[PDB]
């Protein structure tokens, strides 16, 4: 439904579209022998189309006037598979980096050799805090409520601030 | 970008295929072919070696604009 | 201050305003300019020391 | 210089290396390590004393109940790669050989073992008494025959059925 | 001053004083990593282990009504429909793990005073009597982890390539 | 010693890292591929 | 014995130790990281041996083992694609069926549908079509096999470990002391005897005993199953005479002076091969070991040892005329003690030549069935011309920075330097001048037929139906190459290259070579690539006089070779030092070689390239429209830009799609290297002080603190993206436009 979408399920153009699709690659496999290596490639690829085309139109996706499947990005749940469920994940995955790297900053930075640490990371040290990110948001909670997170005003800047 | 924008879709419109915009609008090989590429055919033929039209003047003043963007490098 | 104290900076223009620096000289023979202090960080000119004034340094 | 009596008296050799004779015409020793050196001629020689014991074993005779078996040595590495027995020996032999690998690096970096040291004597058939190096100097130079003996078997049965 | 599992390698340090100390570190992980966590790994490693391969042994054997029946576990675990199981019991792991290491949540957390290595209390049965019978059964732990988690590897691989593990 | 802390360098890193990211990427498209959507 | 073998043994120790030390070459480098910028010198300066040691004889050892590593990669690289030909190729099939099978011989794995790359090339294979020729050269060979593809993708990985154990072993174990560096006669009597002079002779032995009977049978129809293999032609005599009856005589006729009886197989009758479309393998044999032998002759030419031979110092102070006081003196010093001359000679002489290679390869196609190739010849074309180009503007940079560094003026008293540096302005303001001149005339040309063509003048043109500027000398030299067989060159059956006049060598219907007509439109081009090529030399050769220093710089050479200016001073001066004269005359190589790979596709399209009928007549790709409309501006946009790229425009959903992406790609750098071309370092640094603010605000502050790219650093840059999508724009629009087909 949504914005004048009607589901791939029931879509004509994106059964001509799959149709398309498959008869152009019958039609390259046409000039091979059967049972050639060229032959099964090309056979694998029709199945793979195939398989595509079947979990699009069973995932319920919505269909334009043009077949292809459209993303509804408004917050709707019914839709969060879309878009909401993978950005959570990439929130996740990113935050995990960010978060292990600002640490590995934060405890290096306090030797006399820290820009040396850099160019040459401590492989260990750098092992231990990669796997410590898995809990990056309550520990950046943590901090920013403990007031370890920000830096006080007293920080460079320049002369009209 | 603005008026590449507005430009494609309304010629789109005017053609009669608005489908057309709604189809290769979504990946930037769409814009080279279907809108530079293609509205471009009665431009550079203002004047060939068989002859020459009104747009003569339209086509000079395309390739002096090339010029000019050219020699600002 | 003293030597090997650590002073916040206050010169405006410095490239380490607002950052701490150790004291390594200070000229008690008059001068405008008498306290050398010295930051971790390099400046754009690849220094990473400077004569302040001990009005333009903030005690710690 | 011993065996060769005109060459020019292999340098860094002897006072080791049981299996030595003094024949080292090309001198590679003396520009690498003996260590390395000694521990590649031990492996090639264990491996290749293999190769004998399972070429002459797959003649006509002790072969697995599998059918593939019927199979002789010539056809036997394509049939084992397309039955897959093959590439576990590999997986095995490469675990072996990477556990060894940190054990070659230590002994280049000094670590004192022996070239061909594997602790590997469960009949212990070593023993003071025996003589390591006597029992060495048999190992070593029954692994250089086995490599040449190897090497002119599967020519000459590449050639023709040597039985 | 030599190993003992592969006699052919130097024997690494750090090694001593732990249960398991037959000597078996050739690229040297445990210098690469802190002894304790990475033991509590191979400790929780090896009890998830047990409890799987018991688990699929006895679901080749009996079954739960209507939980499904008569399959192999890799495909059973696949023919459950809409994760509602898994993720309940994912949920429960989290919890009972959250409450054992009571906070401590990752390694640099872990290991903070004391945290010695997968103990956890949970020891009704009369032990900690001497240090003798104590290390004894701890390296029967070990042992039988190791065990487990080979034997828990080889039950599921074999059954993917077969139809039953057995 | 000196070869591992060649190795543990900034550049040696990060093309090991990329490689092993891309790695990973490629077996999980590989495996299921066309994945612009979550299963349900 | 004045020449001989010096050598240090065990000069540097091997150890891993300095692997671990980054920037340990250089002094400054060697503190460590304070700033970013560390980073980008660390990878400027890993080659400036020069600038890390002041003494001759170690920049000479790190140059001999640096180019052992060159010659290891050059041998992997080899090995690498023999492999892929013999593990991955349809080498087979193409020879089996050489028109209709297209070469190919890499291959992609299906991963996210990429897949479709894989071209249905033929003989029940699929995969990229390549456009590297190797697929003739390796029938050239008689290869015929795939075995021999594999065995020498061994022998090319052996030799490949060889040349980095020849590297280490001659630096780390007996490196060469700075005395035996400095043999220019007997480097040159070695150099031209053995490694040009032998390397002629043994590919001509070559020939003569495994590609001339191979390709010989090839030609007759002989299925490769077929042919014996290459050694069976050394065994039996016989068995070649059968091809070849003056082998039966033997060698016998070569002592005895009688080298007329190998006319069977040593001809000299030029042309083409009509069958394959190529040169003729016995006038490659002929030619082959006439140059071997004149090798070998020049090779004797320097004194070593004996006295017999030509010392190049006393040559050079002998050539002094009244207009250059001392001559050539100091020469032979200069390119005995620096190694930048050198490599700026090196350097120019290789661009040149790889042109030169260009120019002739396609007028003359040396290898069977490569003529018909349009796809190869093209690429083959344009890769040579771009790597000519660089190698002309790198000579040119190593010779302003010899001149910046080791140019010394105590030893260079009124000799040619001297008063090429003291009558500088004049070189410089006479090549302005020219340069201005071409380009307003020969720019002109085209601008004023533009004109008129848009004002419907088309009677006032510069066109072959309107005011003529017809390339008569060109002609006439045409003229003269096409009588020159049996008057000129009486024992040449056959002109040199049928591009100068006579028959249409067409092969499986398809024009593999047909003679080139010279109208309007090529004289309007040709005087556009003089006036590029005037304009290129212009900038390079200022860079290289005002190196030292000029009007506004008097002490520029303390600057160094290259620095970003010295200050807003004197108005400003930016950009005045020689490496961004590199800079610029990199931006107008780029240009001229542009002009002149549009000026070749479209000829060749329009002209050349084409097919034929069984009556005869020909139809090129695009039907002759070069004459009418490569005369103006406007007809090079629409009907060469335009009207070609179609193919990539429209390669989406094809085995080419490839190239379309690679087209845009190519766009989006080029784009994006004005980034850097148009801007300034100081709005970036103030970009990167917010950012940095914004990080430390977080308490994410990196040791290394960041730091704009340097002004020199930003040029880099920009011209390193600026060629990068230039060049692939060209390469993907050149590979889509002549893969359709
Ligand atoms: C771990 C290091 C780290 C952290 C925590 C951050 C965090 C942040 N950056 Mg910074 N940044 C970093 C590295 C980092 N950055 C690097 C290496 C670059 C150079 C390419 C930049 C360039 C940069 C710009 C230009 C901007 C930010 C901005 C921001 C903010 C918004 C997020 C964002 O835009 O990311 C953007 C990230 C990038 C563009 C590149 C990140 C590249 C990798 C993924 C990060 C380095 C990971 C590294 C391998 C750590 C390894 C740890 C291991 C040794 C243990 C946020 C404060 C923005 C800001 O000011 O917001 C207010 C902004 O405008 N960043
Ligand atoms: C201990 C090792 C060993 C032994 C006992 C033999 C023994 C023999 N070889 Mg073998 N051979 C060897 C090593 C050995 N070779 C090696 C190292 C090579 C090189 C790879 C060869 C290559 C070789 C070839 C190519 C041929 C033989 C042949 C022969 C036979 C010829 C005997 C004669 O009098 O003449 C004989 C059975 C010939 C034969 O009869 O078969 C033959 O054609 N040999
Ligand atoms: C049946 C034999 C067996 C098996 C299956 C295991 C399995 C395991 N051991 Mg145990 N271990 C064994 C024998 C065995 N071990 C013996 C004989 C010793 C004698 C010293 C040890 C000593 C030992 C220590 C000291 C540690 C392990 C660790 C581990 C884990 C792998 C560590 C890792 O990620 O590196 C391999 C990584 C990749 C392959 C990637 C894993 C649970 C570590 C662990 O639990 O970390 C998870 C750990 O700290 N083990
Ligand atoms: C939905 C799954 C789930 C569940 C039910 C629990 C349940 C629990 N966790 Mg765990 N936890 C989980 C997932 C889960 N956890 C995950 C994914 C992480 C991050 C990797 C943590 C990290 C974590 C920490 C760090 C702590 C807990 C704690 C707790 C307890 C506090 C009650 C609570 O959750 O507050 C509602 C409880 C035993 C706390 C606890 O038991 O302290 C005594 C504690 O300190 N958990
Ligand atoms: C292709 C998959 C596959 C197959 C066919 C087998 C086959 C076998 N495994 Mg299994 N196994 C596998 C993978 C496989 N393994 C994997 C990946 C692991 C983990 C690394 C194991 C771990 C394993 C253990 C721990 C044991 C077996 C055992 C056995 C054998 C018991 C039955 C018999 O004939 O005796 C049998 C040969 C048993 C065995 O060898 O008997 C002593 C046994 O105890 N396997
Ligand atoms: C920044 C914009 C952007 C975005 C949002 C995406 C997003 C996506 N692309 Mg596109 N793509 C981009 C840029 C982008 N790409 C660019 C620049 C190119 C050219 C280089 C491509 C070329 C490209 C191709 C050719 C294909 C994609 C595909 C995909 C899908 C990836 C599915 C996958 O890998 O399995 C998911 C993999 C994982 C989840 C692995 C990570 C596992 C984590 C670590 C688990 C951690 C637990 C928590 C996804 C929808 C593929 C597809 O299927 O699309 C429908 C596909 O065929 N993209
Ligand atoms: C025989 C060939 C040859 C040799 C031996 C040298 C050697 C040298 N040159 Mg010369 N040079 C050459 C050819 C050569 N050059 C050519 C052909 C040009 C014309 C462009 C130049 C132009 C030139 C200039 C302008 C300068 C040098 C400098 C130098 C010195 C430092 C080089 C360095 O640190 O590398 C560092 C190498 C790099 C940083 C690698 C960068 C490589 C490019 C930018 C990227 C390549 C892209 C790749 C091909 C495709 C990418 C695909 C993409 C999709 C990823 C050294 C003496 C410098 C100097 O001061 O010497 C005294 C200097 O200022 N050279
Ligand atoms: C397409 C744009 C463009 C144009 C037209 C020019 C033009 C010129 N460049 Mg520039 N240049 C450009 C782009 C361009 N460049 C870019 C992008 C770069 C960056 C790399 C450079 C970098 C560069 C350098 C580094 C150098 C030049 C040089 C030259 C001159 C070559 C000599 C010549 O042809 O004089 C003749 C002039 C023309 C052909 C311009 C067209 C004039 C037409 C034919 C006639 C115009 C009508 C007429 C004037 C009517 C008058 C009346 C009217 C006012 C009403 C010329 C001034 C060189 C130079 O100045 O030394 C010789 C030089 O050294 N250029
Ligand atoms: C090859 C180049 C051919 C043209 C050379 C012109 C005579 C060149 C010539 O005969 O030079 C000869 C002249 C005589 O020098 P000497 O004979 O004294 O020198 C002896 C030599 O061995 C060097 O020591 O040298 C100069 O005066 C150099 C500056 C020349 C000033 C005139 C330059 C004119 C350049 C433009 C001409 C272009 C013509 C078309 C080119 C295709
Ligand atoms: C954009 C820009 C910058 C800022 C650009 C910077 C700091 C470069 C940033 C490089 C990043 C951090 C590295 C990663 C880049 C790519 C993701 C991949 C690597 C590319 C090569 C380095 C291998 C300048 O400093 C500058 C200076 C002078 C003139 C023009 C400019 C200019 O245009
Ligand atoms: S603009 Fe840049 S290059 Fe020009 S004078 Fe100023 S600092 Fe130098």
């Amino acid at each position: 439904d949504v914005a004048g979408l009607i589901p791939c399920n029931e879509s004509p153009v994106f059964t001509k579209r799959l149709n398309a699709s498959v008869v152009k690659l019958e039609n390259r496999v046409k000039k091979y022998e059967a049972g050639s290596p060229p032959a099964l490639a090309l056979e694998q690829q029709i199945e793979r189309t195939k398989q595509r085309f079947d979990r699009y139109s069973k995932s319920g996706l919505l269909c334009g006037k043009d077949g292809l499947p459209h993303l509804i990005t408004d917050g709707r749940w019914s839709h969060s598979i879309e878009f909401v469920i993978p950005g959570l994940m990439f929130l996740y995955i990113t935050g995990w980096i960010g978060w292990v790297g600002r640490k590995y900053i934060r405890t290096v930075g306090g030797d006399t050799n820290a820009t040396e640490k850099e160019i040459i990371i401590d492989v260990p040290l750098a092992l231990k805090i990669m796997s410590t990110g898995f809990i990056w948001p309550i520990s950046a909670w943590q901090e920013y409520i403990s007031g370890t997170l920000l830096a006080d005003v007293s920080e460079i800047t320049v002369s009209p601030r | 970008w603005v008026t590449f924008y507005w430009h494609w879709k309304h010629v789109t419109i005017w053609q009669g295929n608005p489908a057309q915009f709604n189809e290769s609008s979504n990946y930037l090989m769409g814009w080279l072919r279907d809108y530079l590429w293609l509205n471009s055919s009665p431009l550079i033929n203002g004047y060939n070696p068989y002859g020459m039209n009104s747009l003569s003047v339209w086509a000079w003043m395309f390739l002096f604009g090339h010029l000019v963007w050219a020699t600002g490098f | 201050m003293d030597k090997g104290s650590k002073v916040r900076n206050l010169r405006k223009e410095s490239y380490w305003f607002n950052e701490i620096g150790t004291v390594v000289t200070i000229d008690k023979s008059g001068i405008k300019y008498p306290a050398l202090v010295r930051f971790t960080k390099v400046n754009y000119s690849g220094t990473n020391s400077t004569n302040f004034s001990l009005d333009e340094l903030q005690e710690v | 210089s011993a065996s060769i009596p005109f060459m020019p008296k292999p340098e860094k050799l002897d006072g080791t290396v049981p299996g030595d004779v003094g024949f080292d015409p090309l001198g590679f020793s003396n520009w690498v390590n003996l260590d390395f050196l000694r521990e590649a001629e031990i492996k090639h020689g264990r491996i290749c004393m293999l190769a004998v014991a399972g070429w002459v074993a797959v003649d006509l005779g002790l072969h697995l109940p599998g059918d593939v078996h019927n199979v002789g040595s010539l056809e036997a590495h394509d049939t084992a790669v397309k039955f897959g027995a093959m590439s576990q020996i590999l997986l095995w032999t490469s675990i072996f050989e990477a556990i060894s690998t940190v054990g070659v690096v230590q002994m280049l970096n000094g670590s004192g073992r022996q070239p061909g040291y594997f602790g590997f004597d469960p009949l212990n058939f070593s023993k003071d008494a025996a003589s390591k190096a006597k029992l060495e100097l048999n190992e070593i130079k029954n692994g250089r025959l086995a490599m040449l003996a190897f090497s002119g078997i599967v020519t000459q049965a590449a050639l023709g059925n040597d039985f | 001053e030599m190993s003992k599992s592969l006699p052919f390698l130097v024997k690494p340090k750090q090694l001593d004083g732990w249960v398991g100390n037959a000597e078996f570190d050739p690229f040297s992980l445990s210098e690469l990593l802190p002894m304790a966590f990475v033991r509590e790994s191979e400790l929780k490693h090896g009890r998830i282990a047990m409890l799987a391969v018991v688990g699929f042994v006895v679901s080749e054997l009996i079954h739960i009504p209507g939980e499904a029946y008569q399959a192999s576990n890799p495909v059973d675990a696949v023919n459950m429909v809409g994760a509602q199981p898994m993720l309940q019991i994912f949920a429960f792991c989290g919890f009972l793990e959250s409450v054992f290491h009571k906070g401590k949540m990752t390694m640099m957390d872990m290991h903070a005073d004391g945290q010695t290595p997968g103990d956890f209390g949970f020891d009704p049965l009369n032990v900690s009597k001497d240090p003798a019978k104590l290390a004894q059964y701890q390296l029967s732990e070990i042992k039988n982890g190791r065990l487990a988690m080979m034997a828990i590897s080889g039950l599921i691989h074999q059954s993917i390539i077969t139809g039953h593990g057995v | 010693e000196n070869f591992l802390k060649y190795l543990s360098t900034a550049p040696v890193l990060l093309a090991a890292w990329m490689t092993f990211t891309a790695g990973f990427i490629i077996e999980a498209n590989r495996f299921y591929p066309d994945a612009l959507t979550f299963p349900a | 014995t004045k020449v001989k073998i010096l050598v240090e043994r065990d000069a540097t120790a091997t150890s891993f130790e300095k692997w671990a030390k980054p920037g340990h070459f250089s002094r400054t480098l060697a503190k460590g990281p304070k700033t970013t910028t560390w980073i980008w010198n660390l990878h400027a300066d890993a080659h400036d041996f020069d600038s890390q040691t002041n003494s001759l004889e170690d920049v000479s050892r790190k140059i001999f083992s640096a180019h052992f590593g060159q010659l290891a990669v050059i041998f992997l690289w080899l090995s690498g694609m023999h492999f892929h030909g013999a593990y991955f190729s349809n080498y087979l099939a193409w020879l089996n069926n050489p028109t209709s099978i297209k070469p190919s011989a890499q291959v992609v794995w299906p991963i996210v549908g990429q897949e479709i790359l894989n071209a249905d090339v033929g003989g029940n294979f699929q995969g990229v079509q390549i456009t590297s020729g190797f697929f003739q050269l390796w029938r050239a060979e008689g290869i015929t096999s795939e075995i021999q593809l594999y065995w020498t993708a061994i022998g090319a990985l052996v030799m490949s470990g060889l040349m980095l154990f020849a590297g280490w072993f001659h630096y780390h174990k007996a490196a060469p002391k700075l005395e035996w560096f400095q043999n220019a006669e007997s480097m040159l009597n070695h150099h031209l005897s053995i490694l040009l002079g032998l390397g002629c002779l043994s590919w001509a032995g070559h020939q003569i005993h495994v590609a001339l009977p191979i390709n010989k049978l090839l030609d007759a129809g002989v299925a490769p199953q077929e042919i014996p293999l290459p050694h069976e032609f050394l065994v039996n005599r016989d068995l070649i005479a059968q091809l070849y009856p003056s082998f039966s005589k033997g060698l016998v006729p070569f002592f005895s002076g009688n080298w007329s009886e190998y006319s069977d197989f040593l001809t000299f009758k030029g042309g083409v091969n009509p069958v394959t479309g190529g040169l003729w393998l016995t006038d490659t044999a002929h030619h082959h070991l006439a140059l071997a032998v004149l090798f070998i002759f020049a090779g004797h030419m320097y004194r070593t040892n004996w006295g017999i031979g030509h010392s190049m110092k006393e040559m050079l102070e002998a050539h002094k005329g009244p207009f250059t006081g001392e001559g050539h003196a100091g020469l032979y010093e200069i390119l005995t003690t620096s190694w930048h001359a050198q490599l700026a000679i090196n350097l120019a002489m290789i661009g040149s030549l790889s042109i030169i290679v260009a120019h002739h390869m396609y007028a003359m196609p040396p290898y069977p069935y490569i003529a018909t190739d349009y796809a190869t010849q093209l690429s083959l074309f344009t890769h040579h011309v771009w790597i000519g180009g660089f190698c002309i503007v790198g000579g040119a940079a190593h010779g302003a920075i010899f001149m910046v560094r080791d140019y010394n003026p105590a030893k260079n008293y009124n000799n040619l330097l001297d008063r090429v540096i003291r009558h500088r302005d004049s070189i410089i303001s006479h090549l302005n001048w020219v340069s201005i001149f071409l380009g307003f005339h020969s720019f002109g040309l085209y601008i004023h037929n533009d004109t008129m063509r848009a004002l419907g003048r088309s009677q006032d043109m510069f066109s072959d139906t309107a005011i003529q500027l017809q390339p008569i000398f060109a002609q006439w030299i045409q003229n003269l190459h096409l009588l020159a067989p049996g008057n000129t060159a009486p024992n040449a059956l056959t002109t040199a290259s049928y591009v100068f006049g006579g028959d249409v060598v067409s092969v499986g219907s398809k024009i593999a070579i047909m003679p080139i007509k010279l109208g309007t439109a090529d004289f309007m081009v040709h005087h556009i690539h003089a006036f590029t090529i005037h304009v290129t030399a212009l900038i390079l050769l200022k860079g290289v006089l005002y190196a030292r220093s000029s009007k506004l710089i008097p002490d520029k050479a303390n600057l160094g070779f290259r620095f970003p200016c010295d200050g807003p001073g004197r108005g400003g001066t930016c950009q005045v030092s020689a490496w961004d004269h590199v800079f610029l005359g990199l931006f107008w190589m780029y240009n001229s070689l542009s002009i002149v790979l549009f000026h070749f596709s479209w000829k060749m399209q329009s002209d050349v390239w084409g097919s034929v009928t069984p009556t005869g007549a020909v139809s090129h790709i695009t039907g002759g429209n070069f004459a009418q409309s490569a005369i103006t501006i406007n007809g090079w946009l629409r009907d060469f830009l335009w009207s070609q790229a179609s193919q990539v425009i429209q390669s989406y959903g094809s085995a080419l799609s490839a190239y379309g992406l690679i087209f845009l790609g190519a766009h989006f750098i080029w784009a994006f290297s004005l980034m850097f071309l148009f801007s300034g370092r100081g709005y970036w640094q103030e970009l990167i002080e917010s950012i940095v603010w914004a990080h430390n605000k977080i308490k994410v502050a990196p040791a290394i603190q960041p730091r704009a790219l340097s002004i020199t650093q930003g040029r880099a840059v920009g011209l390193a993206h600026y060629l990068l999508g230039g060049i692939g724009t060209t390469w993907a629009f050149f590979l889509a436009r002549i893969i359709s087909v």
